[PDB]
């Protein structure tokens, strides 16, 4: 059994914490807890290989820009997250998160994650965006941003329904133990 | 790292707080999601406060914050107003204007109160001794500033919805004796919280030590007389005692009601106990104690809630265990509310006289 360190970043409120808790405990958070910084753990078998996975939760607010970087040392793989129903969180993938992560993690693999899949086809959510002259981010658009920044993979998921969760982490591990 | 997240919190409240103070219901119903996500004031503010939970030395300040963020605002704890897509968002969407407006007021007062944390953080920015004492919150309801009348936060009284009021539970030799507080502030919200406490705590009785003259010169509201209604509480109190002059004591009968709930409570109004002085005779103090004697504790208040109020409580102790060390009583009371309990010398003298007579 080996160890692997994975760091999770992105705009505030896109669902980083809910995603991590659902995956490790198999239950959605009962209440909201603001994150300053945190650590989680999981034991999984992927492709016949036992792995102890190290997970690092961060703060997306900009007044934490100078503190967040203390989490990047020795990272094996990073997850950049944005909410499929918040276009401004999506634009900040190229304007801020991509540039910050590549600078501190010179050259390890990046996975681009679109969150809250369960709200993309939700009428009440769609009508809310319509007002501000907005619309949800589509799968094609996400894939396009992934190639623009050099991510090794583009994946969508939902913490609430748990659909696509397991796959994100299997692929995070796979990118690290990947053959040439 | 403790010092840098301390500075993240200071700069964050300095600018986030004045923003919550300018919130309006309509502008909010329409923009809640933005305020509760990304770099918005509500979410950003809750995150900054989490910083103190990482510093074991800020224990006192952290218990203080935790109390404020657990107060009910809509149908949830204030802390749940820092996120999108959950219970608050669902509530805000269908809240009626009336409901939205009352919630907005709570945010205003809590925001203002939270500036006291800003003040502690600024002290640390200079001489940095992590304070080991923090008075409990007052949310605009206290009659006096805490710098003049402090409130022990561990023994402060709290209503069922999380709301702290300006009253403490005094204790001696390990057991509680009564609920002590300052004369209620003349405000609908201050008065409502008071009445609310009497029935939730099911107090054996309510004792009032200010004279007519003082209630005048200071304009203190006579809420224990007629009938009034504050917020959702109404009060009916009728005088049961004697004629006119020689108003040693006036006894009343109070009926309280909050929703479908009611409660009856006797009221004793002392009328010849001058501020900063003892009662006319030791016998009178002794008799008042037996009267009052005749959860389920008495609630007492003068003007400041420290002098006469202290004396009255100590006399209750003497009745049951006349050999009680009065020096210990004063020490335990001070550790239960604040260091001004029983600050008038002449009253401590009258107490020792009651002790002596009683052992006789
Ligand atoms: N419908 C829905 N809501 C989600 C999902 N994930 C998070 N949320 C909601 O969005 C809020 C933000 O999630 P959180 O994990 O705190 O975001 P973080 O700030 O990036 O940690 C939570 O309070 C949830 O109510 C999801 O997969 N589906
Ligand atoms: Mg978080």
């Amino acid at each position: 059994m080996q160890a692997i360190k994975c760091v999770v970043v992105g705009d505030g409120a896109v669902g980083k914490t809910c995603l991590l808790i659902s995956y490790t405990t198999n239950a959605f958070p009962g209440e909201y807890i603001p994150t300053v910084f945190d650590n989680y753990s999981a034991n999984v078998m992927v492709d016949g290989k036992p792995v102890n996975l190290g997970l690092w939760d961060t703060a997306g607010q900009e007044d934490y820009d100078r503190l967040r970087p203390l989490s990047y040392p020795q990272t094996d793989v990073s997850l950049i997250c944005f909410s499929l129903v918040s276009p401004a969180s999506f634009e900040n993938v190229r304007a801020k998160w991509y540039p910050e992560v590549r600078h501190h993690c010179p050259n390890t693999p990046i996975i681009l994650v679109g969150t809250k899949l369960d709200l993309r086809d939700d009428k009440d959510t769609i009508e809310k965006l319509k007002e501000k002259k907005l619309t949800p981010i589509t799968y094609p658009q996400g894939l396009a941003m992934a190639k623009e920044i050099g991510a090794v993979k583009y994946l969508e998921c939902s913490a609430l329904t748990q659909r696509g969760l397991k796959t994100v982490f299997d692929e995070a591990i796979r990118a690290v133990l990947c053959p040439p | 790292s403790k010092q840098p997240l301390l500075d993240i919190a200071l700069k964050g409240l300095k600018r986030t707080l004045p923003q919550l103070e300018q919130m309006d219901g309509n502008s909010l119903r329409e923009n809640f999601q933005e305020m509760a996500s990304g770099n918005g004031p509500l979410r950003s503010l809750m995150t900054n406060l989490q910083n103190l939970n990482k510093i074991p030395e800020a224990k006192q300040l952290n218990d203080y914050v935790t109390t404020l963020t657990n107060i009910q605002v809509g149908v949830a704890r204030f802390s749940q107003w820092g996120t999108c897509g959950g219970e608050v968002e669902r509530w805000v969407d269908k809240a009626s204007t009336h409901e939205l407006t009352q919630a907005v007021k709570k945010i205003h007062v809590i925001a203002k109160e939270l500036k006291n944390v800003t003040a502690e953080l600024e002290k640390i920015e200079a001489g940095a001794p992590m304070p080991q004492t923090m008075s409990g919150p007052t949310l605009g309801l206290a009659r006096f500033a805490v710098s003049s009348i402090p409130i022990n936060q561990q023994t402060q009284v709290k209503l069922s919805d999380g709301m702290p009021v300006p009253v403490n539970t005094l204790t001696f030799d390990g057991k509680p004796v009564a609920l002590a507080g300052s004369y209620p502030k003349n405000t609908p919200d201050a008065l409502e919280a008071h009445m609310k406490m009497l029935l939730e705590k099911e107090c054996s009785c309510l004792v009032v030590l200010t004279s007519e003259d003082q209630m005048q010169a200071k304009q203190l509201p006579p809420y224990f007389r007629g009938s009034y209604t504050f917020g959702e509480v109404h009060t009916n109190s009728q005088k049961v005692s004697s004629a006119s002059q020689g108003e040693a004591i006036d006894q009343y009968n109070m009926q309280l009601s909050c929703g479908e709930k009611r409660y009856t409570i006797p009221v004793l109004h002392v009328k010849n106990w001058p501020d900063h002085q003892p009662l006319p005779s030791t016998d009178q103090l002794e008799y008042l104690a037996d009267r009052v004697k005749n959860k389920h504790l008495p609630m007492i208040h003068c003007l400041g809630g420290v002098g006469r109020t202290g004396t009255m409580a100590a006399a209750l102790v003497l009745k049951d265990n006349p050999h009680s060390n009065l020096e210990q009583v004063r020490a335990d009371f001070r550790d239960s509310r604040n260091n001004r309990m029983l600050e008038d010398a002449s009253q401590f003298v009258q107490l020792k006289a009651m002790q002596a007579q009683l052992l006789m």
